[PDB]
């Protein structure tokens, strides 16, 4: 809780399709969505 | 152009001409560009024409540019500059001792038709005495 | 990271299909995996914005996006009502993968350098008609309506019939038959009443706009004529479309102008009406849905439907002129988006200060692949990330989007770049000047000056530094490949200037400027605040108390301030099972501690938010309420109904003072200072408010093991604000034992040095990773949808803070 | 104590027995999410014999409850861990520990 701790951690980074939806009085966009995710290939532990 | 330059240098009456002719017609330097000394057109038609007279010579030859400069403030005859330049070839810089020198080297060489320069050594006392000429009569020149 | 049940339970493995549903009317989330439903949602969640698909990840792994449509094939039915995501593509815009957010991108000669994007707002699809019910419609411009809406329907009859529609009973794209297609007077009621509001709607907006239409020449009514049409556009009915013909009309630019501004508000009024009507957006047309591809606010449609429109609206306009109505176009008027603010709008980045060059001659690139508003220059270490490049002393930039160069200001310079142009920035510290080229030519100032800066002193040094604005890229090349920069052997080479980075064996490490608010100590010289560190007298507990240094004059900067104190106070992991003289025993075994904010007279509690915030508080909300606050409630259930848990989640725990200011001293100043006490219970994870020693109905409840700072957001409205009392109430302890474990069972208050206030700061310096994650997207296939690959490991070495949690 | 989260499926049939060497793959937090240890972090498996009581009662039971080519999630008790006394230096006393366990393999 006090010295600086530290660590090895992985990069993370976020991918999306331009695709935005939202919720306004008066808006034009519709209000219910649905998409789907398909994993191909995963590996548990690529690094530590 | 050089050449020009060096005698405008020389001779005292080639400037009080110059800075007559200029002021009795009004001339615009700047408007030319686009009076003191810079705005001469003599000196600035020169000091854009020098990096040509710098490329042709080798980065190599920044040592001897520099010896045909300390000449010329001796005040020696070009002739004579020449001569030393002849006999001294050997100091010309060595590329190995400088790592800016390798730097430079690589643009040199990567250049077409570059390679072929620096292959004579008449070649190169003529470049090297003609910009050492030049760089230190531009010297006394910027110099108040 | 909360669990959730579900049929065979297991991490994300191949072969796995995760189905996303969003509800926006609820809110809520939802998943399901593999088909089966995923026991828990998140629900009341905040809808200030617009939500996208989005999956993160580390290297090393393969999915693919199935979006339906064409664009992905589904593999379980959506849920009845949900549309698939395909349909949400914009009309301008074609459906692709993309980063979040990204300033660093991949580029053919090197990476560029991306200023921040232009993110469009969920209210940016509400359309926004102006209000023309008040303009009352003068009869000689009722009379022209009347002409109007038949000259409209002529001019529509004549396009459909150009582009091949024909008549018929009903209405069928493939069938190319049309009902409409009649005789105006002919035209079914419902239309026909609608043509005429929209014919009426065209003059009423010309008249609110502030346009001014008056008849000129009644001759020309008499004088105008339709013109005759072939038996090709003869109609199957024998309906003849009959536009008066306006050959001799001619438009003012003006006048061209007021017409884009007439199609955007037909639109935007069509709009309206069929978002009234119940109808909404869809990339793909279903009528029978009531979803329309054009649905959309004008500025969102696509150009090929603006050109129609406007198309329409100038025909329109040029019958009023051949009617002979004089119409006089408005002056435009000044208006300012504002949108944010400027400092920290645009991104900069710099070399790192370890970088920084005292001597010497030294030259760096800049290709600016937008023509968009960028700077190019050279700063100073201790450049500050909120000031824009220039305005202050401490960088001497180019900003050749006008022509401009900056320090201290800006001065007419050089001249604007175009796309691809290379701008080399060179600094001679032997003689203190800054030079600038374009692509190889030396900008020169209107003195005719070569040097674009003078009289330069070294100082600590100078690093290469570019701004990129909103949409915005650049490529940086400081030179450690010599034959890559493109202009320097034309300027620079022969000069004596070398490139930046060219003896360096690896990449310069830069540093940009994060735009995520992060709270950082007041500045002990900061020319506006000022906070004071009061020992606790006989009567008063320790305090640390805020004043305006600046109030009431010249200069003077207003604006929400957020504070916080540095040490947090952290919730039990275990939580419990189900005279004015401390007692010995109560004291020493409680587990509620108490902390007070003064709100100090002339102050407005009005302005005064006062609670606690979790380490995750990143909001700079110059327009701040409690409405503002994060907050959502993720829901576990059983696998039919029976809600098991309900847990709310927040960053921002705090009371308004406007709740506890009197209705009746509402709307005068108080003389009376506001104290508002706040009491943790780290035992049972309880929070409760009293504001002058009254409870207050507010109460929060917080899960086991949660950090909580003090916290207090405040519009200054006078020069003394707050003060943060540390001090404690009989049988509860203070705020010091509960935040030092050496003072764990000391009941006497302490401020002890570390405890200070912290302010949140806008924008704050963060390095640039040398190396990125590559990551491949690509559309698979019509039916496997759009695929994300990333197969590289990389990783980082994290030092953490343990008391910020960061 | 020990309770048993599957992160992932393992073959199922396959479980240890007593004195049969098992080779894992461990990462241990704290329960506040501190992370203590970890034999990826080394890049060599740990490997212990069921029975010999080499390791503390957690990990006895949790391992031998887990199938071969499992990935579990294991929270231990104090009791059932270093407990009272602790790890000097590295586990506070009375702390709870949560690990995240890979069964490669039985030899
Ligand atoms: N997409 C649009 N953009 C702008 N104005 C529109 C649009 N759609 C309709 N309008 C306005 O409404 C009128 C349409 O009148 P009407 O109700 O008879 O058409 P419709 O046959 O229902 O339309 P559609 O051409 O879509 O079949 C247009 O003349 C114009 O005034």
């Amino acid at each position: 809780e006090l010295l600086l701790q530290t660590n090895l951690i992985n990069y993370v980074t976020s991918i999306r399709p331009n695709i935005f939806v939202g919720r306004a009085e008066g808006s034009t966009q519709y209000g219910k969505w649905y998409f789907e995710v398909m994993v191909d290939e995963v590996a548990p532990f690529l690094t530590a | 152009v050089g050449e020009i330059f060096i005698y405008w240098s020389k001779s005292h009456n080639f400037k009080r001409e110059e800075q007559n002719f200029v002021v009795q017609n009004e001339i615009n330097n700047m408007s030319f560009l686009t009076y003191s000394v810079q705005t001469s057109l003599i000196v600035a038609t020169l000091k854009k024409m020098l990096p040509i007279g710098l490329n042709m010579c080798a980065p190599t030859d920044q040592d001897l540019i520099v010896l045909a400069k300390a000449r010329y403030a001796l005040k020696d005859t070009d002739e004579e500059v020449r001569e030393f330049l002849q006999n001294n070839l050997n100091l010309q810089g060595k590329v190995e001792g400088s790592p800016s020198l390798r730097w430079q080297m690589a643009l040199y060489r990567g250049v077409p038709g570059r390679e072929e320069d620096a292959d004579d050594p008449e070649k190169i006392v003529r470049r090297v005495q003609e910009v050492s000429a030049v760089l230190y009569h531009l010297d006394q020149t910027e110099h108040p | 990271a909360r669990p959730v049940t579900s049929p065979g339970q297991h991490l994300l493995a191949p072969e796995d299909v995760v189905s996303c549903c969003l509800d926006l009317s609820v809110p809520s989330i939802s998943f399901r995996i593999n088909g089966c439903p995923v026991q828990g949602v998140f629900e009341s969640f905040n809808l200030d914005g617009l939500f996208f698909p989005v999956v993160s990840f580390s290297a090393g792994i393969k999915v693919r996006f199935l979006l339906g449509g064409r664009h992905g094939e589904f593999k379980f039915l959506p849920p009845p009502g949900y549309a698939p995501c395909h349909e949400a593509v914009l009309p301008r815009e074609r459906l692709h993968l993309q980063p979040i957010k990204e300033y660093r991108r991949e580029g053919p000669r090197g990476p560029h350098l991306v200023g921040p994007s232009r993110c469009l707002s969920h209210l940016d699809f509400v359309p926004c008609p102006v209000d023309t019910i008040q303009i009352v419609l003068p009869p000689h411009l009722e009379r022209i309506r009347e002409k109007l809406a038949e000259n409209i329907h002529e001019l529509w009859a004549l396009t459909r019939i150009e582009q091949g529609w024909t008549y018929g009973p009903v209405r069928d794209d493939n069938k190319r038959l049309h009902p409409c297609l009649v005789n105006f007077h002919s035209l079914p009621e419902p239309e026909r009443n609608y043509n005429l509001q929209m014919s009426g709607e065209t003059l009423k907006t010309l008249l609110a706009l502030g346009c001014h239409v008056g008849m000129a020449d009644e001759k020309a009514e008499d004088n105008l004529k339709k013109t005759k049409l072939p038996k090709t556009y003869m109609m199957s009915n024998g309906y003849k479309p009959a536009p008066l013909d306006l050959s001799h009309v001619r438009l003012t630019p003006a006048q061209t102008t007021l017409v884009d501004r007439l199609a955007e508000n037909g639109h935007n009024v069509w709009a309206r009406d069929r978002v009234a009507q119940g109808w909404s957006y869809s990339a793909v047309q279903d009528i029978p849905a009531r979803r329309n591809p054009r649905l959309v606010p004008y500025r969102l449609l696509d150009e090929a439907t603006k050109r129609s429109n406007r198309d329409s609206l100038c025909q329109a306009v040029r019958t009023l002129l051949g009617y002979g109505y004089n119409i006089e176009p408005p002056d435009q008027e000044p208006s300012q988006v504002d949108s944010q603010s400027r400092g920290d709008r645009a991104r900069i980045f710099r070399a790192e200060k370890s970088y920084a060059v005292q001597s010497g001659r030294w030259y760096f690139e800049f290709e600016a692949v937008t023509t968009g508003e960028m700077r190019v220059g050279w700063a100073r270490p201790e450049l500050r990330p909120d000031v824009e490049l220039g305005a202050d002393d401490l960088a001497y930039v180019f900003n050749g989007h006008r022509g401009q160069r900056w320090h201290l200001g800006s001065e007419p310079f050089g001249r604007p770049w175009q796309s691809g142009d290379v701008v080399g920035c060179m600094i001679d510290l032997t003689e203190n000047t800054i030079i600038f080229t374009l692509n190889g030519e030396v900008l020169m100032s209107d003195s005719g000056s070569e040097t674009a800066f003078r009289d330069i002193e070294i100082g600590d040094g100078f690093l290469p530094v570019c701004s990129l604005g909103p949409g915005q890229v650049g490529h940086l090349n400081l030179g450690q490949d010599v034959s890559s920069l493109r202009f320097f052997a034309i300027c620079g080479l022969q000069e004596g200037f070398e490139p930046f980075a060219i003896n360096m064996q690896r990449p310069v490490t830069t540093w940009f400027s994060k735009s995520l608010p992060q709270f950082e100590p007041v500045p002990l010289e900061h020319p506006h605040y000022e906070v004071a560190r009061m020992d606790g007298t006989v009567d008063t507990p320790p305090c640390l108390r805020l004043t305006h240094r600046t109030w009431g004059s010249q200069n003077s900067l207003v604006e929400m301030l957020f504070l916080r104190l540095s040490l947090p106070v952290q919730f039990h992991q275990h939580f419990r099972c189900t005279d004015n003289r401390d007692d010995p025993e109560i004291i020493l075994n409680t587990t509620t501690y108490y902390y007070s904010v003064r709100v100090f007279a002339g102050q407005e509690p009005s302005c005064v938010w006062v609670g606690w915030v979790t380490p995750d508080y990143h909001q700079h909300d110059m327009s701040f309420d409690l409405s503002k606050v994060r907050a959502v409630t993720v829901t576990m259930g059983d696998e039919q109904g029976n809600v098991h848990s309900s847990l709310k989640c927040s960053n921002c725990y705090m009371v308004w003072g406007g709740d506890f200011v009197s209705p009746g001293q509402q709307g005068r100043i108080s003389h009376t200072d506001l104290v508002i006490g706040c009491l943790v219970d780290l035992a049972t994870g309880l929070m409760t408010f009293t504001a002058n020693g009254k409870e207050s109905n507010t109460f929060f409840q917080v899960e086991p093991n949660t950090k909580l700072f003090p916290a207090v957001f405040v519009l200054p409205t006078h020069q003394n604000v707050v003060q943060f009392e540390l001090g404690k109430q009989k049988n509860i302890m203070p705020l010091s034992a509960a935040m030092f474990l050496s003072e764990r069972k000391n009941p006497a208050p302490q401020c002890p040095p570390r405890l200070e206030v912290q302010m949140l700061m806008p924008v704050s310096w963060s390095r640039m990773p040398n190396h990125f994650l590559q990551v491949d997207t690509r559309r698979a296939g019509e039916r496997l949808g759009w695929a994300v690959q990333c197969q590289e490991p990389l990783m980082m070495m994290a030092l953490h803070i343990p008391e910020e949690n960061r | 104590g020990v309770q048993v989260e599957t992160i992932s499926p393992g073959d199922g049939r396959t479980f240890p027995k007593r004195g049969q060497t098992c080779v894992v793959h461990y990462t241990g937090m704290l329960e506040d999410g501190k992370k203590f240890d970890s034999s990826r972090d080394r890049n060599k498996p740990f490997k212990f014999t069921l029975g010999k009581q080499e390791v503390i009662r957690g990990w006895e039971e949790g391992v031998a409850q887990m199938s071969v080519g499992q990935r579990a999630k294991l929270i231990i008790s104090s009791d059932y861990a270093y407990g009272a006394t602790g790890h000097p230096g590295i586990i506070p006393p009375h702390a709870t520990l949560v690990f995240d366990v890979e069964l490669l393999k039985l030899e």
